[PDB]
């Protein structure tokens, strides 16, 4: 998930992408 | 600034600027 993608990971643009609607 | 540790309200205030008119779904369990 986000949290284990850019909280507990760093985090990028592409990943922040893939949860907008 | 995207480019970081993001946790709680910090991410969900990313989601927020990057996301713009689109919204954005923020599920921390998965």
């Amino acid at each position: 998930g986000i949290v284990e993608q850019c909280c507990a990971s760093v985090c990028s643009l592409y990943q922040l992408e893939n949860y907008c609607n | 600034f995207v480019n970081q540790h993001l946790c709680g309200s910090h991410l969900v205030e990313a989601l927020y600027l990057v996301c713009g008119e689109r919204g954005f779904f923020y599920t921390p369990k998965a």
